[PDB]
RNA sequence: GGAAUACUGCCAGCUGGGACUGAGGACUGCGACGUAAGUCAAGGAUGCUGGCAUAAUGGUUAUAUGCCGCCCGUCUUGAAACACGGACCAAGGAGUCUAACGUCUAUGCGAGUGUUUGGGUGUAAAACCCAUACGCGUAAUGAAAGUGAACGUAGGUUGGGGCCUCGCAAGAGGUGCACAAUCGACCGAUCCUGAUGUCUUCGGAUGGAUUUGAGUAAGAGCAUAGCUGUUGGGACCCGAAAG
RNA sequence: AAAUAUGUAAGAAGUCCUUGUUACUUAAUUGAACGUGGACAUUUGAAUGAAGAGCUUUUAGUGGGCCAUUUUUGGUAAGC
């Protein structure tokens, strides 16, 4: 709303908050990003390092879709498993009723070792995953069975 | 003519009454107005001027982190008080039995604390209950956990996360950054 | 509404006064108005008139006789402040005061109806002039040329400095 | 004066005389008696202008 | 539960246990003011007697009035006249004579007129433009109960216990002057006594260590 | 809500001090002081006289 | 030799005249005088009396008198300026909207969040309802191939509000969220070290380093709205010589 | 070799006693650094004052200066 701005306290002031002597012009300094490596050097430096220049080898053509591979930490592992038969799993941490965890049907790529999932056997089933993901899923009796 | 030492007319910097309509936090600013008033217990005071504060100012408080707090030596049958808003954490698999007061509980953070035998109590039923905090435990979220927090103090030499809307190779990755090119930073 | 309304509205009940400490205690005359002392009166209807000092009334007025017979100023009562003590002195001894009080003086308002469109005294209090100043009057002759002084009103001449004489 | 203060401090604990380990700034002279024995005041005038060149 | 009178009685006996003891300090006091004075001068005629000279004691209280204003002031003497709480012009103030003050006198010479003040001018300035630093407001004494609350924990109960600590200069008269706002003195009654005052009283003006005619001077801005 | 003047209304100043009541019947401001009569001695009359 | 006076200083010594002020509004307090009752100048003015009850006091307005007062706006170190605009009056007349953003604040939900591309529906540009996607966040670090966050109650120490125990209290002890300093641990990059093994050239366990990151270490973000600030736009309004 | 200006310190994050760690150091349980346990509290380490102390984010205007005492350069001097 115009109504709460300082335009509207302005009014009767001569220079509407501009000065009389900085007298509010066109474009003192340049117009966009005039003079980066000229009179705006010292802004540049100080909160845009790395601005001018390049760093590496090109890339024609990038379709990314070659790089999906969403990540999955093992701290949740479960949040996939419905909360409903969440609970009975935990209790019935036995094999032969391991559950099967399919990440790709809930669209991740990569499973890495954050920590500590509980000591329930437990069916992994995932592209890729980290070396200590693995160790923790193997050491809580479950497997890692990879696919495509 | 007086020869000021200090500034004249200043305000505290305080917030009081807090600048939220909310008109059912405005009633319990009038009863714990009240409480600090007229029990010289030091948590009323505390109480009180955490409820004048901004969002940033009182950040989420998981349940995970009550559940740590409650694993703090003679702590574990205190009553948890969170001025602000208890999140759920998925990351634990046991909670114990706890009561805790809250302004809000998300649903997820009332599932966990009522399955465990717990409660979630408002802060005026504590206030009924402990008038002058007994066998309290205030809860702090973190405050610097924040995104904007990591751009405050951007300089040479300080390692403050350029405020950036792409990122990727060739977006500020260069003179400035590698000695390679230039100078870094 | 022309005038929507005042949502809080002031009560009406007057306050009662806190206690006040001020208490009345009688008025220390100067020392130069003693009964029996002649006076000048410096306002009203008589001043100028030299006159006779009687009797310090309740409220705080002087009870003040000419006499009537000398210089035709009746029995009345005047302001401690708007006369002056002169040294001359006269006896009173043997002139009963003790009936004149504040109620002797009385004027009965007149009410607000009562208009004097275009335009008497007490038979008592004729009388009672004639009580006092036979008393006075004798006691005058004693005194050459008091009663040419009473009779005579004062007034200030060229290069009469009041700041400077002596009454 | 740190180990000072420590050995005064523990000597006079033992009888408690109010150790006052504060150092004080000049303090003001007391009052004397000076006399004329064999110091009869001298008087001294002030000299008039020479040249001394 | 009346208490109208079974507490009341008890105040007002408990009352009258701390007018006693101020009437017994205070008569103490003028025991002690007095022999004090007739020592000094009666030491002073036996030095004279005996053929030598009695050389009193330095004087160990000062008042100190700021004279001048507050504008172009050098920022050496401004800020010490700020940490002796002389902020307004004819201000008055209590300093301890010490070494460590009196180097402090020495910068604000041109904007301070003191001296060494009698027991009548410090009973005059107390009972007069008495006034306590209680919870960082100026509230007037007025009482002895506000100087007993305050200054209690030191022995001060009353307004002669108060001065009895400035005319002294006691164990605890840095917490009794502090607790003294700085007095609000307003122009002497006859005058400065001098065409220009921006001189030194020696050279003939105002400012400066004027030793005991500071008496004379404060008594008429009182 | 009025500061009212000690050195003047008897009543307040009685307030403050209760000695003030002994002070004035006593007139301890007007005590006379015992006679002494020591001399100075005749180094400082010379002294003081001295050219 | 004995006094007086001056001068300076003190009195919780007495007393006369003048001026301005009367704030507050049941009581409470501290005091004073009396054996007591009670009274008082003791936490802010009352008592008596008069004239008038009306343009009398008073408000407005014009005039006169005494003293004072240079023309406003602007650029400027400096304007009444012999600096510029202004003869006068009415009406119009200049920091706006949009896209993308920073800090702060309010709101809902919260490890999630955004119904509105679209579909259903409708009292039809409204309101109401909804699927799959997708945007941002929940993981970083490398130029990249790639790899990818717990030795330990998610660590030790110094402070730390609040809470708990004793204590009449002062204080002592325990636990200490957020936050501040520090020493460690884990992840990525760099430089090393190089085990069991082997398509003998692959693999890279293990352990380091005054190296490095916009990381982890019981998540805070998403969405909408407001003031303020930034950029591109005609961009607060009017103004070239030009091309 | 001054005067005026100028750095540091005047304690609890301290002092003292005993002994724990180390891959540094020492001829050497000798050091160094950090610790455990113990003793010393409002005169706990000069004065004066403290009007609250500390910390953060964000943004405006400004970036023509001039005068006076004192020190001082150029210039005969200057309202330079």
């Amino acid at each position: 709303p115009s109504r709460f701005t300082k335009t509207r306290k302005h009014r009767g002031h001569v220079s509407a908050g501009k000065g009389r002597i900085g007298k509010h012009r066109k474009h003192p300094g340049g117009r966009g990003m005039a003079g980066g490596q000229h009179h705006h050097r010292i802004n540049m430096d100080k909160y845009h390092p790395g601005y001018f220049g390049k760093v590496g080898m090109r890339y024609f053509h990038k379709q990314q879709a070659h790089f999906w591979k969403p990540v999955l930490n093992l701290d949740k592992l479960w949040t996939l498993i419905p909360e409903d038969k969440r609970d009975q799993y935990l209790k019935s941490a036995s094999k032969e009723t391991a559950p099967v965890i399919d990440t790709l049907a809930a669209g991740y790529g990569k499973i890495l070792g954050k920590g500590r999932i509980p000591n329930v056997p437990v069916i992994v089933k995932a592209r890729f995953v980290s070396k200590l993901a693995e160790e923790k899923i193997r050491a809580a009796g479950g497997v890692v069975e990879l696919i495509a | 003519g007086i020869d000021h030492t200090s500034k004249q007319h200043k305000r505290s910097g305080h917030r009081t009454a807090p600048k939220s309509d909310n008109v059912y936090l405005k009633l319990l600013v009038k009863l714990y107005t009240f409480l600090a008033r007229r029990t010289d217990a030091p948590f009323n005071k505390v109480v009180l001027k955490a409820l004048f504060l901004s969002k940033i100012n009182r950040p989420p408080v998981s349940v995970s982190r009550i559940a740590r707090a409650l694993k703090q030596e003679g702590a574990a049958n205190k009553t948890v008080v969170v001025v602000g808003t208890v999140t759920d954490d998925a990351r634990i698999f046991e909670f114990p039995k706890t009561t805790v007061a809250a302004l809000r509980f998300t649903a997820g953070a009332r599932a966990k604390i009522v399955k465990a035998g717990g409660e979630c109590i408002t802060l005026d039923q504590l206030a009924v209950r402990a008038p002058k905090g007994q066998n309290t435990l205030i809860l702090r979220g973190p405050r610097n956990s924040r995104e904007a927090v990591r751009h405050f103090g951007m300089g040479p030499h300080k390692g403050k996360a350029p405020r950036i809307l792409s990122t990727g190779r060739k977006f500020e990755r260069a003179r400035g950054r590698r000695r390679s090119k230039g100078f870094k930073v | 509404t022309a005038q929507q309304a005042p949502k809080w509205y002031p009560s009406e009940d007057v306050a009662a006064p806190k206690k006040t400490r001020k208490a009345v205690r009688p008025q220390k005359l100067r020392a130069s108005l003693v009964p029996g002392t002649v006076l000048i009166l410096l306002a009203g209807r008589f001043r100028g008139k030299r006159v006779v000092y009687l009797k310090h009334l309740e409220d705080n007025t002087l009870l003040v006789t000419g006499p009537f017979k000398v210089n035709g100023v009746p029995l009345r009562r005047v302001n401690a402040r708007y006369v002056i003590a002169t040294s001359t002195k006269v006896s009173v001894e043997g002139v009963n005061v003790e009936k004149f009080n504040v109620e002797y003086f009385a004027k009965e308002k007149l009410t607000k109806k009562e208009k004097k469109e275009a335009n008497e005294i007490k038979t008592e209090r004729v009388e009672d002039q004639k009580v006092v100043d036979k008393a006075l009057i004798a006691e005058i002759k004693k005194t050459p040329l008091l009663k040419q002084y009473l009779s005579a009103s004062f007034s200030l001449k060229n290069g009469d400095k009041p700041h400077m004489l002596k009454f | 004066r740190v180990k000072a203060n420590a050995a005064k401090r523990a000597e006079a604990k033992a009888q408690g005389v109010a150790v006052q380990l504060k150092r004080q700034p000049a303090q003001p002279r007391e009052s004397r008696i000076v006399s004329t024995e064999g110091n009869v005041p001298q008087t001294l005038a002030p000299v008039p202008y020479e040249t001394f060149i | 539960a009346e208490q109208v009178a079974a507490e009341r009685a008890a105040r007002k006996a408990a009352n009258k246990e701390k007018r006693a003891i101020i009437l017994e300090r205070n008569a103490a006091y003028q025991k002690e003011y007095e022999t004090a004075e007739r020592n000094i001068i009666q030491a002073k005629r036996d030095a004279k007697a005996a053929g030598s000279y009695y050389v009193e004691a330095q004087h160990k209280l000062v008042f100190v009035v700021r004279i001048k204003g507050i504008n172009k002031i050098p920022p050496k003497p401004r800020k010490v006249l700020q940490l002796l709480r002389l902020t307004r012009i004819n201000s008055g103030t209590f300093v301890k004579v010490t070494k460590a003050t009196l180097e402090l006198l020495k910068l604000i010479e041109p904007y301070v007129a003191y001296g060494y003040p009698s027991y009548s001018t410090i009973r005059q300035l107390v009972y007069k433009r008495g006034f306590g630093k209680i919870n960082k407001q100026r509230v007037p004494l007025s009482d002895n109960a506000i100087i007993e609350a305050n200054l209690g924990k030191y022995g001060i109960l009353s307004i002669d216990d108060l001065i009895h600590e400035i005319i002294t200069v006691g164990p605890h008269f840095k917490q009794a002057n502090n607790f003294l706002w700085p007095f609000k003195l307003s122009n002497p009654s006859g005058g400065w006594g001098v065409p220009r005052k921006f001189k030194h009283f020696i050279q003939g003006g105002s400012f400066g260590n004027r030793e005991e005619f500071i008496n004379k001077l404060v008594k008429s801005m009182n | 809500v009025l500061k009212k003047n000690p050195l003047k209304n008897k009543q307040v100043l009685l307030r403050l001090n209760p000695y003030a009541k002994v002070f004035a019947a006593e007139k301890l401001g007007s005590k006379k002081a015992e006679k002494t009569g020591t001399k100075p001695a005749a180094v400082f009359t010379e002294t003081l006289k001295h050219d």
